């Protein structure tokens, strides 16, 4: 039932507080997520948001050639990236993701599930009950396989290929983490209040 | 581009 | 319904399988031909430990390349892409190969099918955290109990990664991967694994592997920061040097 999922300084600070809000509310609208212990929910979010965010705009940038569309509609051309020293990482997103997403015509349904899998990452350290989380993930790509079997029966390998973008998505996630800092430098437990409130 | 080539 | 592999696919299956088999060290008698690395070696970047891994890593690397050459499709690629594919999936496949050789009774991995090392040993050997990533994987693959074929297919798919940087015949490589994946998916249907969600679960491993090779790449940078350049074998360098 990925239908409930599909239905789901003063300048730069305006966003993020909105993106993060939209991400949290997106996760809350995800099956069984709001049922997990408070701590287990925040740990997941904080362990995935990187890839989740990147999975979002990567699919949104399918309608753009050699560019990325972000929250503020601020289209980003690869000319700025290479000029900012992030050309390499930028290109990966276009070829490994944006490209692959376009060439397969990945729909919002598939994107949503893929992002749902990501969230339910049972490997995340510290969470109280992993068995329960990996359960949820199973149930998640359980639906995904059936969707691909009915929605696109003329292509059996679709389901499979859908997952094989997560790897790319992962390693790219990592580069972004290494690139960006600041937030992390704010010591541990810098963000938990909000996550506790949105909860 | 080196030892790889000769191994090919 | 579960579509079993076709005749044109079984041909590719026996091809890849044979390709893996002839290139996996110690064949099927690895358990008896393995030697436990001295518990003293690598205590809590151990020069000694490292020197032993690197002293047996070059055959592994080559054996990987041999697996590639025993694949017609791969032989159809330009030398440019041919090199790139290897450089990328190299650490991944070796990792797979090592991880599928995990022994719960001993909690050790078998490098080159002859060298048993523990989590700690392989960690202090230069890999560091990667070691965990790998052992953990091996632990996970334990319940899968993959056979040569299913392992060969993974290696096959790992090789044909159409997202490696600098590739030319991208749509060409991607087509190959799609071929393997098709047969891969059908083969397990044939195997009729009784476990729930086997195919997906397995595919996630591809994520895990791609992340290992990556952390390994960052490890290599730190390795040449601590360890000397002379302690590195030529082939090894060429493989992970830009
Ligand atoms: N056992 C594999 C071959 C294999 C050989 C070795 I040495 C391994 O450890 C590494 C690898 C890279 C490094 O930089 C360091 I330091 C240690 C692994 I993991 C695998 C096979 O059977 O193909």
């Amino acid at each position: 039932p990925v239908e409930r999922i599909l239905e789901a300084v003063t300048n730069i600070c305006q966003a993020a507080d909105k993106q993060l809000f939209t991400l949290v509310e997106w996760a809350k609208r995800i099956p069984h997520f709001s049922e997990l212990p408070l701590d287990d929910q925040v740990i997941l979010l904080r362990a995935g948001w990187n890839e989740l965010l990147i999975a979002s705009f990567s699919h949104r940038s399918i309608a753009v050639k050699d560019g990325i569309l972000l929250a503020t509609g601020l289209h980003v051309h690869r000319n700025s990236a290479h000029s900012a020293g992030v050309g390499a990482i930028f290109d990966r997103v276009l070829t490994e993701l944006v490209s692959k997403m376009r060439d397969m015509q990945m729909d919002k349904t598939e994107l949503g599930c893929l992002r749902a899998i990501v969230l339910f990452n049972p490997d995340s350290k510290g969470l109280s009950n992993p068995a329960e989380v990996e359960a949820l993930r199973e149930k998640v790509y359980a639906s995904l396989e059936a969707y691909c079997k009915h929605k696109y029966p003329e292509q059996p390998g679709r389901f499979a290929k859908l997952l094989l973008r997560l790897p790319a998505l992962r390693s790219i996630g990592l580069k972004c983490l290494e690139h960006l800092f600041f937030f992390k430098l704010i010591g541990d437990t810098p963000i938990d209040t909000f996550l506790m409130e949105m909860l | 581009h080196k030892i790889l080539h000769r191994l090919l | 319904h579960k579509p079993e592999p076709t005749d044109e696919e079984w041909e590719l299956i026996k091809t890849v399988t044979e390709a893996h088999v002839a290139t996996n060290a110690q064949g099927s008698h690895w358990k008896q031909k393995r030697k436990f690395l001295p518990e003293d070696i690598g205590q809590a970047v151990d020069l000694e430990a490292f020197s032993h891994f690197t002293k047996i890593i070059t055959p592994a690397i080559t054996r990987v390349v041999d697996f590639a050459k025993k694949l017609p499709m791969f032989c159809e690629l330009p030398c440019e892409d041919q090199i790139i594919l290897l450089k990328g999936c190299c650490m991944e496949i070796m990792s797979l190969r090592a991880a599928v050789r995990y022994d719960p009774e001993s909690e050790t991995l078998t490098l080159n099918g002859e060298m048993a090392v523990t989590r700690g040993q392989l960690k202090n050997g230069g890999l560091g955290v990667v070691s965990d990533a790998i052992f953990d994987l091996g632990m996970s693959l334990s319940s899968f109990n993959l056979d040569d074929t299913e392992v060969a297919l993974l290696q096959a798919v790992l090789l044909m990664s159409s997202d490696r940087p600098g590739l030319a015949c991208v749509e060409r490589i991607e087509k190959y991967q799609d071929s393997f994946l098709l047969a891969f998916e059908h083969y397990i249907n044939y195997r009729k694994h009784h476990v729930t969600h086997f195919w997906p679960k397995l595919l996630m491993k591809v994520t895990d592997l791609r992340m290992i090779g990556a952390c390994h790449a960052s490890r290599f940078l730190h390795m040449k920061v601590e360890c000397p350049t002379e302690l590195f074998p030529p082939l090894f360098l060429e493989v992970f040097e830009d």
